Parts: C-alpha cells; sequence; structure tokens
C-alpha cells in the first residue's frame, strides 16, 4: 500500500528523468508489493506502449480496468494501444466504454472521432470532435483534427477565423515546447509561416530521436570510399510504398535503370508484399531487396542497413503512413536524403539533403528547409506513365468540326485497327468518319455494353475495364484491347469547354473555388469537372458554387476511377485547372500524360510549386501564372481562343514525349550524377552543402 | 474507387 505508492512515485520520477528501464523495474517492484495497484499497471502499460511493446502494455491495461471499473482513462489509453496494434474494432470498443463510464471525458470522444476519421467516416468524426470541444473548449488536438476533417469535405464555415485559430494554437504549442496538433504533412494547407512549418516537422523528427536514444546505440562507422563495394556507390531506397501506391506509380522503373557498373541498389521495404506487379517489379530489378517489415526492431533494421554498407540512404516517406524515420535517426549511412514521397521538409538534423529542383525550391527560400538543397536539373518529379500507360502515347477520334476530345480511341493495336477501316482521315491524329463502324461504338456506350468486336479487333467500353482485365485497370498490366473513352460516359457536354481537376477535394479552398467561378463566368460554354473525392464534399462545393452565382449544371462530378481509367479520361478535358494551395503532384503527371494543358499558380511552399516545376520541364512556361488575375486570364484565353488552345494542346501532346518529364532513363542518370556529387563531397571530408549547380 | 481501392499519400499516426 504505502510502500507501493512510494515505488510508483519513484518510477514516475525515474520516468521523467528519461531512465525508462529503471521506471519499468520500479513499477514491477510496486506490483510486487501491492499486486492490485491500478495506477501502477496503468503507468507501466503507458511506458511499455511508448517503448513499442504493445502486447505487454495490453496485459497491464487489462489489469488496470479490472481493479478499477471506473478507470475511464485506462480504457481510453488501452484503446490507443489497440489502434496502434491495428485492432480498430477493439479500439472503438475501449473508447466506447470510456465514454459510457464518463460521458464528459473529452479525450475519449476525440479518440473515437479519430477512428471514424481514419475509417473514412467524416461526418461521424466531425460529430465526435465537436462533442469533445463542447466538453473542453481548449483542446488543440480535437480542434486541429476537426479542421482537417472540414478541409477534407470542403466545409469552409468561418474559414478565416478557423485558420487564425489554427495558427494561434500552433504558435502556442511551439512556445510551450509541446507536439503541435497540426500534422506536418498537412501544414502546407494552413497560413502558417515557413518557420512554423519547419518547426512542426522538427518536433516530429525529435520524436524519432527520443525513440532511438533509449536503444543506447553508438554512432555507426561509415565507409570512407568505394573500395569494399568494387567502385560502386551503394544506394538504399527506403519506402513503405513498394506496391500499389502512388510512389511506385512514379518510380518503379528507377531501380532497374541504375547503372550496375557504378551503382548497387538496395531497396528496403517497410511494408509486406501486397501481391501486386509493382512489388514484383522492384523486387526483380533492384540489386538487393530487403523486407524490413519482418524486422520490427528499428535497432536491428538499422544494423542491417549498416551491414549492407549503404553510402546514401534515401527517405521516400517523410511523415507518411508506414514511415520508420527512427531508421534514419540512427544514421546507418553517411549521407541521408529525402526524395519524392514527402512534399516538404523533414525538419530533422539526421536528414542531410532534400532532392528537389530550382523551380520547386529556389535558393531564396532555402530557409524553409532544414536539409541542404540538392537540385535535379529539370524537375525532381517523375512518373512511370511511359511504361504503365503506353497505350495513351497515341490516340484516334471518331467524328460524329473535328474535336480531339469528344470520342477517343487508344490501344497498342490501334494502328492495325485503323488500317482495317476505309475513309480514315489524318489531320498526326487519325479521324474515323461517322459511318456504320462509328454508330456501333456509340451504341455500345449507350447500352452500357462491356465490349464489341469490329473487324476482329477487341473494342472495350472505357467504363468497364475492371470487368475485362482488373490488372489493366489498376495499372499493373498494359491493356491488350482497344478502349473507347467519350464525354457521354461522364455526362460532359459535347459542345463546351471542359476544365478539370482530379485531385482530392481537400486541396481546394475558398480563394481557389472563387477563381474557378470567375473563369466559368467568363467562358459561357464551359463546365468544371471534379471528383467525388470524397462524395460528401460534393454538396459543399455545389453550395459555395451556387453562392458564387454558378448554377448546378456548371460543375460536373464523377466517381473516383481505377488508375488507368483516371489517366485515360483526362483526354476528355480541354484544360486542367491546378490547385494553388497544394498542387496536383502525381495527379499533375497524370493529367499531362493525357496531353491536357494545366494552368498553375506557384506559391512558396514546395507543395504549391510542383506543378509549375513539371510545366517548366515540359516546356510550357505560358501556363504558369504569377498571380490570380493571370491564372484567370490564361484559363479564359485557353477556353475562348480555340486556335491557341489547339496550339497549346499540341505542344503538351508532343512535349510529354520529347521533354525530359516522363523520361525515366534520363531521370535515373541525372539522379546518379547528383548521387556522385553528394558522395565526392563527403569523401573529400566536407559536411553537406547545397548542390545547386 | 467505389468497388476497389485508390491508395493516396497518407499522414502517419501521431
Ligand atoms: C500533397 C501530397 O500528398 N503529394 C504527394 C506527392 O508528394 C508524392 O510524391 C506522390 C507519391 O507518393 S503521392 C501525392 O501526390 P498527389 O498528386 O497529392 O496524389 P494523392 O496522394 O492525392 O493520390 C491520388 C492518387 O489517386 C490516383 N487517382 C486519382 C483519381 C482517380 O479517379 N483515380 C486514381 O487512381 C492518382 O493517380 C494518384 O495515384
Amino acid at each position: 500500500p504505502t510502500h507501493a505508492d512510494s515505488l510508483n512515485n519513484l518510477a514516475n520520477i525515474k520516468r521523467e528523468q528519461g531512465n525508462i528501464e529503471e521506471a519499468v523495474r520500479l513499477y514491477r517492484k510496486a506490483l510486487e508489493v501491492f499486486p492490485e495497484f491500478a495506477a501502477a499497471h496503468s503507468n507501466l502499460a503507458s511506458v511499455l506502449q511508448q517503448q513499442g511493446k504493445l502486447q505487454e502494455a495490453l496485459m497491464h491495461y487489462k489489469e488496470a480496468i479490472r481493479i478499477s471499473p471506473t478507470f475511464a482513462d485506462a480504457y481510453s489509453n488501452m484503446g490507443n494501444t489497440l489502434k496502434e496494434m491495428q485492432d480498430v474494432q477493439g479500439a472503438l470498443q475501449c473508447y466506447t466504454r470510456a465514454i459510457q463510464i464518463n460521458p464528459a471525458f473529452a479525450d475519449a470522444h476525440s479518440n473515437l472521432a479519430s477512428i471514424h476519421k481514419d475509417s473514412g467516416n467524416i461526418p461521424e468524426a466531425i460529430a465526435s470532435y465537436r462533442t469533445a470541444l463542447k466538453l473542453k473548449p481548449d483542446f488543440p488536438d480535437a480542434y486541429c483534427n476537426l479542421a482537417h476533417c472540414l478541409q477534407i469535405v470542403c466545409d469552409w464555415t468561418d474559414y478565416d477565423e478557423r485558420m487564425k485559430k489554427l495558427v494561434s494554437i500552433v504558435a502556442d504549442q511551439l512556445e510551450k515546447n509541446r507536439l503541435p496538433s497540426v500534422h506536418p504533412h498537412h501544414s502546407m494547407l494552413y497560413p502558417l509561416s515557413h518557420g512554423f512549418r519547419k518547426a512542426i516537422a522538427e518536433r516530429h523528427g525529435n520524436l524519432c530521436l527520443d525513440k532511438i536514444n533509449v536503444l543506447h546505440k553508438p554512432p555507426y562507422e561509415h565507409p570512407k570510399d568505394l573500395k569494399l563495394s568494387d567502385g560502386r556507390l551503394r544506394v538504399g531506397y527506403v519506402s513503405s510504398d513498394f506496391g500499389n501506391h502512388p510512389t511506385s506509380h512514379l518510380m518503379q522503373s528507377i531501380p532497374g535503370m541504375h547503372n550496375p557498373d557504378k551503382f548497387e541498389v538496395f531497396c528496403y521495404a517497410l511494408s509486406p508484399d501486397d501481391g501486386t506487379n509493382f512489388r514484383v517489379k522492384v523486387m526483380a530489378e533492384a540489386n538487393h531487396f530487403i523486407d524490413l517489415s519482418q524486422i520490427p526492431c528499428n535497432g536491428k533494421a538499422a544494423d542491417r542497413i549498416h551491414q549492407d554498407g549503404i553510402h546514401i540512404l534515401v527517405n521516400m516517406n517523410g511523415y507518411t503512413k508506414g514511415a520508420r524515420n527512427e531508421l534514419f535517426a540512427l544514421r546507418p549511412a553517411p549521407i541521408q536524403a529525402m526524395w519524392l514521397g514527402y512534399p516538404g521538409t523533414s525538419g530533422a538534423l539526421f536528414m542531410d539533403y532534400i532532392i528537389t529542383d530550382q523551380e520547386t525550391s529556389p535558393a531564396e527560400v532555402a530557409e524553409q528547409y532544414s536539409e541542404k538543397l540538392a537540385y535535379m536539373p529539370h524537375t525532381f518529379f517523375i512518373g512511370d506513365h511511359a511504361n504503365m500507360f503506353p497505350h495513351l502515347k497515341k490516340k484516334a477520334v471518331i467524328d460524329f468540326h473535328i474535336y480531339d476530345n469528344r470520342i477517343v480511341l487508344n490501344g497498342i493495336d490501334l494502328k492495325a485497327f485503323l488500317d482495317s477501316l476505309p475513309d480514315v482521315k489524318i489531320v498526326n491524329m487519325p479521324v474515323i468518319p461517322m459511318n456504320t463502324i462509328a454508330e456501333a461504338v456509340i451504341e455500345m456506350i449507350n447500352r452500357g455494353q462491356i465490349q464489341i468486336t469490329i473487324n476482329g479487333f477487341s473494342i472495350s467500353n472505357g467504363l468497364a475495364t475492371t470487368q475485362i482485365n482488373n490488372k489493366a485497370a489498376t495499372g499493373e498490366e498494359v491493356p491488350r484491347t482497344i478502349i473507347v473513352t467519350t464525354r457521354s460516359q461522364y455526362g460532359l457536354p459535347e459542345d463546351a469547354i471542359v476544365y478539370c481537376n482530379f485531385n482530392q477535394l481537400y486541396k481546394i479552398d475558398p480563394s481557389t473555388l472563387q477563381m474557378w467561378a470567375n473563369i466559368l463566368k467568363r467562358v459561357p460554354n464551359s463546365v468544371l469537372w471534379l471528383l467525388r473525392f470524397p462524395a460528401v464534399g460534393e454538396p459543399n462545393i455545389q453550395q459555395y458554387a451556387q453562392n458564387m452565382g454558378l448554377p448546378q449544371n456548371r460543375i460536373i462530378f464523377s466517381p473516383v476511377a481505377p488508375k488507368e481509367e483516371h489517366v485515360r479520361r483526362g483526354q476528355l478535358a480541354d484544360v486542367c485547372l491546378d490547385t494553388p494551395l497544394c498542387n496536383g503532384h502525381t495527379t499533375g503527371m497524370d493529367v499531362l500524360w493525357a496531353g491536357t494543358p494545366m494552368v498553375t499558380m506557384p506559391g512558396e511552399t514546395l507543395a504549391s510549386r510542383v506543378a509549375a516545376s513539371q510545366l517548366t520541364c515540359l516546356g510550357c512556361l505560358e501556363l504558369i501564372a504569377k498571380n490570380r488575375q493571370e491564372y484567370e486570364d490564361i484559363a479564359v484565353k485557353l477556353g475562348t481562343d480555340l486556335e491557341y488552345l489547339k496550339k497549346v494542346r499540341g505542344k503538351v501532346w508532343k512535349q510529354r514525349i520529347s521533354s525530359p518529364l516522363f523520361n525515366t532513363k534520363q531521370y535515373t542518370m541525372e539522379l546518379e550524377r547528383l548521387y556522385l556529387q553528394m558522395w565526392e563531397h563527403y569523401a573529400a571530408g566536407n559536411k553537406p552543402d547545397h548542390m545547386i549547380k | 474507387y467505389p468497388g476497389g481501392s485508390t491508395p493516396v499519400s497518407s499522414a502517419n499516426m501521431m
């Protein structure tokens, strides 16, 4: 009793000191003296949970709740543990019980909201966050998580005040040395200073440091030359996204394109094999592939990386799902660089470089980054579109004047099919005249038919790819049939300008929708094409649009589509209107591969500048706006000056091939050049510095 | 996409 209380206190004392193992030892001694000590079980469980020992933490939570049936806090913390163990149902049960025990327990309502949010149930997440905030008005975690929910569904009620409060909260948390409630991956969405955004990231970087310092591992010995590696630079790519994920859709060809005479590629997967061709390709083409998901201990995994003799370790996650930045905090490699996956600074001292470019990250704003800048010569962005979607390299149209984006055909065997037809016109875009063949295609689409056969060739309805070849739909395989894509498939007007944006709706803000409204108003024959991403955002966009004076028929929504259909249907738009708050990144590459011009207005953050970097590499400077007025003028020009539209569309169509934008071999070779710059700098005994020339 | 999955960039847990 009294002795046990003292022991629990000393363990808490030792807990604050940082001596975690002594804390555990003292907690156990308390339990030895007084076994039925709920507080001691709860404290030990929390400590074990922090150490990552989740199963052991669970044991003690179960003890605590039995001894004290009104211990709502224990139920809540046990829920947090189950959530981390990926037992979502169990976590929800614990949060639900905590709320039943204590209806006024604000933290439990917030924790329940987060399960709903992570489960994609936004309206329910919002409801629970609002309850938390009613109980506890001063609740940074709940306020900021609520703000992101509202961002996801484009709820902009009291937006300006909301942003001010968010900045105020972060300013206060940073001042009081606490972990900011705004996630660094979201920090580009709010009007925070660059200083604040880097500071948020730095706080998370310090979390990793605090986790690894308890391992008490010494600094690793790093290689001083390439002698032990036969003159080859050993590059390790670390990612939780080797599989079906945008990251692999961008870079899956890169490991196999490395020059084996000078480079030895190690891919370290943080995720298990998801069975997709994306994972197959990387495992087959990398020199070495290591599944670190089978090695939970960051100490043992870092040891493995160091054993491999990695010279440059590449962080492809930053603060994204599946990341294990503790690996980088342990510094198993002499040079560690951020690349591609994370659109922002790590803020961490254990990351030496960020791989970017002059357009994305001009030297003037180097203070936005904790890392030194390492410039690729054109853009740091890349996409695997030339390999994944080669059927979109060429197109033909059906003329039912002549439009290039009303009824479109694509296929590996498209030329042969066209050769089977009479009266095919060439303008180089092949045009099929309105004949018996053309009526058969329209009939298929209207009847919702999956496919037909013409002259022995397979003609597929573009809306039905999952029923024909699911691997083709996901981008795992190149389609083997000829596909038809039409405006009628999506309810798009045959006689008007189509402006599109295929991003998640969270990237839109009031200023952006107003810009788009001004454009639509200036171009009578035009619609805006958006996605139900998520659907619950649709009525919010429509309401704001109506408030801006746009009837419902000016905005057209489509469901999110399988990967191939998403890229393919971009051919139906005239122009893409990029989101200035946070650009399309993967989605920018997606739209350009379809030959669709994209209007962008680069900001200051990395995430707001990626589209302009893409277009600069592409060779279309005329699509980059310096202000909102210019963005509007460019968009309206493209939608009203039809000869100019044709010119620009023709430019994008040609340049996606002739420019370096989608050239993965050239990209790999430039990446290799940059790697060697980094190494010879280190090899000369120098600390990291900007590589901007 | 409805009926399947569309992976996206996701923030890690904190
Ligand atoms: C801000 C931000 O998170 N930036 C990140 C970049 O920094 C990383 O470099 C990119 C690689 O990791 S991911 C990310 O890039 P973003 O451009 O925001 O894409 P996001 O994460 O919304 O995914 C949309 C996906 O749905 C697919 N998509 C979309 C619509 C559709 O109908 N069908 C479909 O398959 C698209 O093809 C996409 O594959």
